[PDB]
């Protein structure tokens, strides 16, 4: 069975998002009034579940072919799973879903006006590798108008889960595309308070790892909060 | 100082969260293996429980498109992380409430005792983390047994919530569904009776 | 008929681009090597063709409607013709074309792999109003591979014709959309010398014509050359 | 001095200007109205003729994706600006050359005579414009007819021309295509007998 | 992106409003024309009705300060625009809040069914935006009548509320004073029970 | 025999000099006026010789011995052969050849009235090891006059060849030192439009790699295109 | 977008190229062992044959400073990448043009089938590489054999070139040198006939 082998820098609530960020309203009635309660890390949080047994299908992370062909811009978002300290998190799990190229998501609740394309689910898993590299080839998603303000646009953008090595790692985020005029109007984007950390969810445009006369590319590198052995304890 | 490569940013897992992971609930076809709610088989050692409960928001208003993850040991209070289909039991989970009844359910097996970084035994406990549309980082919580008064009262991770009405908040209450023994643990995110959520 | 009462003020060549630029493959052999020959204006040159009587039909310029509804991001391209005195250019002649959200083109020399839009046709036309305004509704344009260098992607755009007041100020252009990361790699943007003149062809998001839950919107704004009254003659 | 606003800088029309200017030779469905290669109906005044031509690149290879624009004066050497397909004149058209062949065509009316700004006349013309992948700013050029020699050699526009060699690259050499009065003017935009073009 | 010279800036109206939009009182002398709480005249067509209500501050409190606007289609569901103290039914009106009981009261009649931009039909309702000391940027809510059960069920409107609880706090209870109907509606600013106020 | 399991980064034809290059007489009737025609990569281009084989002698890399001792600067020149990927390039084949201290080459055309150095011959070859890494010791090359202008003078330069592991990564170029004022004069370096580019030229002094009391050195890093693997072709 | 670290820049050999790779041309003593123009031995399975041409710089004079290198399949269209004098065949080697008549000279094999990226197969073909003074950076292109031409037309990398009159420049001309087979294959570097040049 796991074993309490290691510790996980403490994280940064003032890098990532505060639960309270009342222009996206949704976030006061899901948001703790009361402070969080700071506990010791235990076997319980420094472990986690090992993905490497599990029988992922041969398609599971080309959303072109996991669903005719899809209609949009053919990309592969690849890149590397590290650590704070820069190591690389090999067989993790990465699992990702977006909507069409239209902002329509194959979701019951969704009823936006964009239709939805019969060659696209949009749900995409893959297991990192040995040197922390993980890859998609999907279809750049569409933004989409939601129920915050009375002219609210999502930025395109893809939803990422990351498993880590650990309960405590376990993270699930957003990708932003490059360039993109719709990222400093988001409500969400803007949970963030710092522009630098909005930075770190922005893709780069990569046409090193562009399929010549096939597709696009965009590296999207995640960081995990960093695991160093535990000592003098 | 000694700063290192700061974390990706974590942003709110919306409501379309059960397409990516729940797909059942997303009323999607699945794939052949998925990860969900039942962590035990049949023939698993222990004594076989059922978990349910229900999220409420800042209103008193059920949270119906919310997601849950679960770790915890087996009945012999071992952590198994090889996830496995095959397995008799599975220490990871996911479940969800559902869009009409919002109650969300677990099958497994009471989790046996583990000890705490110092040695101490920590009451048998299960760690979830909740997620939803309106939650910008996810809530990490613990799930104890009321048929557990006396390793309760010595937890060292209950006993570290100043206010003892607090803990209560915790404590899962013991049923019977289909003569099956059931516990049930309801989430308040916000106001009178709030969860209690740790940091770790 | 037509009358010789005007005067174009006199095109900037170096504004423009050079017929000869290299990078852009094709230019080489399609470029003259013989200066051209300047020749006063005369009544052939300062007359030119009134479109107000053509027959427009009643989704000419919405993109949506006029080929199921296409896949992709529903936006909404206005702005106005103006000539370089700032005078509006009434009753003018707007067209368009592009590709499908995926960079694929209905036509039949386009092999690219991204599949057609069974409910995208790809072309529209518009008559600017008395106060030199356009508008057409369609969906953002994908990018696509093309044969230049071994890895050239045209940036996203739509393709432009203005017949204003004379054949003196007939024009083709290219609008491109705001923040492309492919924009400034493209041989094509780069035909152009003078990074000022880039920055006209790109169009601007605007959240202000936008319509909530349903479609964005883009600013496109053309100037034609400045048109005066003979004097002194 | 004095600047005023800049004018919107050209683009290459692209390999696909047939979508949106040439629609059938797109091979795509067309509108209720299109303005096209027929300026004159055959009722119409003048004499009517067929233009033709091939336009080549300086390698001496057919460009077979060009767009032609052309303007010119009714029979009585006056511009028709109005543009209506029930006129039995339009002083404007649209041709492009074939994906095959690389041949344009255009049926119109030879041009009546028409007077430069000082009151001098000059020899019968059409006015075109060029339009093709890798031509950034379309080439303006104009159309004489071989047999008017007398009021070529006395035009202001073609008098213009220094070397007498060049001007020869402006006249349509006359033919007969189906017992029809044809000219035919070859576009040479680079090299050998490469063809005058203006700047106005 | 695109941008308009800014909108000028919201700034509270402050406790003396009423000398500026509410002169009687203010207990001021009034000027000949006044815009008040009379939106019908006896011989106006439709049910007349006499609105009245207090509003409530986060503490149970009422606000006797309160500086209130309608807007309400006539009994045909008719935008009455030009107004005129002439007409026998104005659509705008203004009232306030006594600075002893602290309720307003309004003269009108109950509005017809208008149709929102989609064609859908919307339940009778009065547009109310609400001024006073504290209020920064004036808030927008919706006046329905208890009796309209059936409309208010399909409200395209009151729909777009997510939870049930909230939309029946823009309903009006019915009631008689002086054998005349009346509709009794509070408004709590915030709170239990805090009244739904809208963006558009 | 050679697989075809890589793919090379596309080279930027705007960073390398351009073929027609005025100031640099010869290139006028050395240039195509046609433009370069754009391939896939397929094994022909992939692939390339491996020369780990190749039976080296002894002194290949060391011009103080190969060809008494030459008069001149004695001198190392080292550095590392990695792609832009960053990735070292083991077991490549390095070869340079240049004049002798006075700017006389051994060679039947050169004339230049500087005498030759009996003990000088001018070539050299190494094979990079595990690391990347090649090394040679010589002297230190002289500037040289040509015909081009009236008083066109060379910089002092090593010409060098590089093998990589395709012919798609077989580079010539000249290394030039550090601080010689004739560089910024060349009309062959000034063929490169990009100063930073001509930076790259640039061999620096290496202190830490001098043998004290014997020679100087000089640091000369050569970065061949990226290697990537094939993914979704 | 990413940007990786820039490759080093191109420079031309120049004019003494051949003291560093063409030894004997240079008319220096040669080591043990070299990369010459011979790719195979006489006991090498193919056909064996000799390769000869000139190159001519713009003004139709002959570059008698050129250096060339050939990547080439073997008989069974397989790269030999293994390098060495030992084998009966190399795929890759070296040759210079005379500073009198100004030809080169290359003995190998008739090179067997290789397929493109997609499976498709490509005619018999040699990679060649371009050096010279006046070269900033070399020039590529291929050899096919006229003898061919079935395979020649269906070439996916010949089919790339757009003007047909184009991909005649890479065929090299069969001929035969003391009764032994041989091609010719002339490089004009600009120019009438100027030869195809690729990117890749
Ligand atoms: O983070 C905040 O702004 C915050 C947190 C807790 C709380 O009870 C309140 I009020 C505000
Ligand atoms: O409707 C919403 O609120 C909504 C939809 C999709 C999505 O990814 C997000 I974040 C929010
Ligand atoms: O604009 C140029 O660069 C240009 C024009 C004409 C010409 O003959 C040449 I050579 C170059
Ligand atoms: O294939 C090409 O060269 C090509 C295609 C489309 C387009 O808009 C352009 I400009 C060029
Ligand atoms: O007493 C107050 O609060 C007060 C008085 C005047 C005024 O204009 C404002 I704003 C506030
Ligand atoms: O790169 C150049 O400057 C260039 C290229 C080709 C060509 O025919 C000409 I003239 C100039
Ligand atoms: O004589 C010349 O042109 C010449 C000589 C040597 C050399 O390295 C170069 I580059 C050019
Ligand atoms: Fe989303
Ligand atoms: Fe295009
Ligand atoms: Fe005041
Ligand atoms: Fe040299």
């Amino acid at each position: 069975p796991a074993q309490d082998n290691s510790r996980f820098v403490i994280r940064d609530r003032n890098w990532h998002p505060k639960a309270l960020t009342p222009d996206y309203k949704t976030s006061i009635a899901r948001s703790p009034r009361q402070a969080l309660v700071s506990i010791p890390q235990s076997i319980s949080e420094t472990t986690g579940p090992n993905f490497s047994h599990l029988g992922f299908g041969a398609h599971d992370h080309d959303l072109l072919l996991n669903f005719g062909l899809p209609i949009g811009e053919r990309i592969i978002v690849a890149g590397r799973v590290v650590d704070q300290y820069g190591k690389p998190v090999p067989n993790t799990l990465v699992e990702m879903w977006q909507a069409n190229a239209g902002g329509r998501y194959r979701h019951k609740n969704d009823r936006y006006l964009a239709p939805l394309d019969p060659n696209f689910g949009g749900v995409g898993r893959c297991l990192t590798d040995s040197d922390g590299y993980y890859s998609f080839r999907t279809i750049k998603p569409g933004p989409y108008p939601w129920r915050n303000g009375p002219n609210d646009w999502r930025p395109a953008h893809i939803h990422f889960g990351i498993s880590g090595p650990s309960i405590a790692t376990k993270l699930i985020t957003q990708l932003y595309f490059e360039g993109d005029p719709l990222i400093p109007m988001c409500p969400i984007v803007k949970s963030i308070a710092n522009p630098e950390a909005v930075q770190q969810l922005i893709a780069k445009l990569d046409m090193n790892n562009a399929n010549p006369m096939d597709c696009l590319a965009y590296r999207f590198d995640i960081v995990l909060r960093g695991q160093r052995k535990t000592h003098f304890e | 100082p000694i700063e290192l490569l700061p974390e990706t940013p974590s942003q709110t897992a919306g409501p379309y969260v059960h397409i990516g992971l729940a797909l059942e609930a997303a009323g999607n076809p699945t794939r052949d293996q998925e990860i969900w709610n039942r962590l035990a088989k049949p023939d698993a050692p222990g004594e076989h429980i059922l978990l349910l409960g229900q999220v409420y928001d800042g209103n008193g208003h059920l949270v119906r498109d919310s997601f849950l993850e679960v770790w915890q040991a087996d009945a012999n209070g071992e952590y198994q992380d090889a996830y496995n289909l095959e397995n008799a039991f599975n220490s990871f989970g996911r479940t969800a409430t559902t869009f009409d009844a919002g109650e969300w359910t677990l099958h497994t097996v009471k989790p046996g005792v583990v000890n705490n970084a110092a040695g101490v035994p920590m009451a048998p406990h299960i760690n979830i983390s909740l997620f939803a549309r309106g939650i910008n980082i996810h809530l990490h919580t613990r799930l104890y047994f009321d048929d557990e008064a006396q390793a309760n009262a010595k937890c060292p991770v209950l006993n570290l919530i100043e206010q003892p009405q607090r803990r209560e908040t915790l404590i899962a209450k013991r049923c019977e569904v289909d003569g099956k023994t059931a516990y049930r643990f309801d989430i308040r995110i916000q106001g009178e009776g709030e969860t209690v959520f740790f940091d770790f």
